């Protein structure tokens, strides 16, 4: 998830 | 046989009727059964054996309707296309015909401006404008080649008929006349519009559309459009040898008497003034026509001939469809070859690049089309990674797409980490069936939108995005986005780099934008050049080089 990798 | 020369040519008031104002027809001759009917006079002629000069007159429908008009320095060749045009003006309206002038011969075209026949002149610098015009004229010309098999337009007679009738809208034009002075000027500095107007001349005559050429000499007009032009009027020729007469004739043809002429069959006919006073003097021509063009303009109190839609100087991104009419694909701008919207669209090709020197609308561009994404992508679907060291993309990196921003060198490097290994784990394995790679199956997730401003100052030594180069051409894939801006400051050698080097490689689509034609060519076949703010050839090698202008986005 995008979301939670980079944040 | 032929009669002693004439000392002073006619005028126009002298070759036609009592003129009068008319409500509502302009300042013509009211009433005539020969008025509207296509024909003009053009000046007086001598047939053999006359011992009376009978007026020279000129019928523009049918396949005579395109006009040729050749001769030497100062032989009168300006003085018959302002010839030609008023004598077509006295006996019309602005609604029955129409005039756009591309002046490449003493830019005298530019008294007959002011005539509401006219809608657009054109001067050597104009090419803006020049560019234009003709990709104006050649898209009415595809218009009425749908227009009139939709309806019941067999021929432009019956379609003149039907305008006749003033119950008949039409496409808002008349019989339209695109002149041109200096046929080798256009054909020289414009190699482009030499092929696209002899596409007009060739099947557009059936549909109203005349060329009205003229040049030095016949020479200077290719084959193909050269037979197209069914009236040629041929004026004092150097070198007769290549006349579309006969050359003894032309040899004979008195010098320094400018209006003076051959027709096809070999009549001696001498230009009329394009004046409606009576003044048969030349030395007070700029004169004449003022009054001339001043009285046509007076009378007629209608509407005027259409002019030739600009490209904008700042065009309102308000104005480009929105995300229900356009759906994934975003517009950027309109082009200059039909004013029609320019579309991007990253589910054909991921990758997009542009070029441009400084304050030309670089990061606008990236304003634009990360505002797009937003508008057309939920956070869900697509998430926004800026590298922004001038901070210049703060107005759109506010959205719950973002979910990385780097100001600074440091801050790249460990964001282009977390992304080297986000998308290599979304690289696919050696095993998979095509249906697997055509739907992306193997992962799930958002799409990544990688946008880089002044890529120039990131792309030092140590490039901090060059991890990311090795997966570049992998991104059809992994769902990877990069759009990439970059000064035209060493832009040359920068095509070289790992990472600009492959997104060119991969045709990847993009523009160039007023940038120093020492830098060469970077995308497709253009070299740069200056342009206004906005503006740039958009390169795609689906659809080739276009030149477009980009839409501006408010703060
Ligand atoms: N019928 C005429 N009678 C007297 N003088 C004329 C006539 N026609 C043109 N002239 C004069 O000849 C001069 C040049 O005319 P014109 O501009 O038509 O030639 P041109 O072919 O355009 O020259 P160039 O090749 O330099 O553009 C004008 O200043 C005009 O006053
Ligand atoms: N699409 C456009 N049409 C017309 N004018 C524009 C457009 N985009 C930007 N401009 C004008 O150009 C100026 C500079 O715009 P912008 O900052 O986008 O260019 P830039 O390439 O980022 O400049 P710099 O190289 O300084 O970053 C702005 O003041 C704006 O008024
Ligand atoms: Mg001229
Ligand atoms: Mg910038």
């Amino acid at each position: 998830r995008v979301q939670a990798l980079l944040n | 046989i032929w009669l002693p020369p004439l000392d002073v040519p006619p005028t126009l008031d002298e070759l036609l009727p009592p003129l009068s104002p008319s409500a509502a027809h302009g300042y013509t001759a009211d009433g005539w059964e020969w008025r509207g009917r296509l024909h003009a006079v053009v000046g007086l002629v001598d047939r053999p054996f006359d011992q009376r000069r009978d007026p020279y007159w000129l019928d523009l429908s049918g396949g005579a309707g395109h006009v040729g008009v050749a001769g030497g320095p100062q032989t009168g060749k300006s003085t018959m296309l302002r010839t030609l045009i008023t004598s077509l003006a006295l006996l019309h309206t602005p609604q029955e015909v129409q005039f756009y002038c591309l002046d490449f011969g003493g830019g005298t075209l530019a008294g007959l401006a002011e005539l509401p026949h006219v809608g657009s002149v054109a001067t050597r610098l104009d090419a803006d404008r020049i560019r234009r015009t003709v990709a104006e004229v050649s898209a009415l010309l595809e218009q009425r080649e749908q227009e009139f098999t939709e309806r019941g337009i067999d021929s432009m007679a019956t379609y003149r008929r039907l305008r006749a009738t003033g119950e008949y809208a039409g496409d808002g034009f008349g019989d339209v006349f695109l002149v041109v002075d200096n046929w080798l000027t256009l054909r020289q500095d414009y190699e482009a519009l030499e092929d696209s107007i002899t596409q007009l001349a060739a099947r557009g005559l059936g549909y109203g559309i005349h060329v009205v050429l003229s040049s030095n000499k016949w020479s200077e007009f290719r084959t193909s459009i050269r037979d197209l032009l069914g009236t040629k009027l041929e004026l004092r020729l150097g070198d007769p040898y290549e006349s579309e007469v006969d050359r003894k004739k032309a040899a004979n043809v008195p010098e320094n008497r400018p209006g003076r002429g051959l027709t096809r069959d070999g009549y001696h006919f001498l230009t009329a003034l394009p004046r409606i006073d009576g003044d048969t003097s030349a030395e007070t021509l700029t004169e004449g026509i003022a009054t001339t063009v001043k009285t046509i303009r007076e009378a007629w109190h209608g509407p005027t001939a259409p002019p030739v839609r600009m490209l904008p100087n700042v065009l309102p991104a308000a104005q480009l469809p929105s995300a229900a009419e356009s759906g994934t694909r975003i517009p950027i701008g309109i082009d200059e070859d039909s004013l029609s919207p320019v579309y991007l669209d990253f589910n054909t090709d991921p990758h997009f690049l542009v070029f441009g020197d400084t304050e030309c609308g670089k990061s606008n561009l990236l304003r634009l089309i990360t505002a797009g994404i937003i508008e057309r992508y939920t956070p869900q679907q697509a998430r926004l990674i800026f590298i922004d060291y001038s901070r210049s993309l703060l107005d759109v990196a506010t959205t719950e797409h973002q979910i990385g921003y780097a100001a600074s060198s440091t801050a790249a490097s460990s964001l282009v980490r977390d992304i080297k290994g986000a998308m290599e784990a979304r690289l696919p394995p050696p095993d998979l069936t095509p249906e697997q790679l055509r739907s992306r199956s193997w992962w799930t997730g958002a799409e990544l939108f990688l946008v880089v401003d002044d890529y120039e100052m990131v792309a030092t030594s140590d490039n901090p995005l060059r991890p990311l180069a090795e997966l570049l051409p992998q991104a059809r894939d992994i769902g990877l986005h990069l759009i990439i801006a970059r000064s035209m400051g060493g832009a040359g050698r920068a095509l070289y780099e790992p990472i600009i080097q492959r997104i060119k490689e991969m045709a990847s689509p993009g523009l160039v934008m007023s940038g120093n034609k020492d830098e060469g060519i970077l995308l497709g076949n253009v070299k740069p050049h200056k342009l206004p703010q906005g503006r740039g050839y958009f390169v795609e090698r689906r659809s080739g080089t276009r030149l477009i202008q980009t839409a501006y986005r408010e703060s």
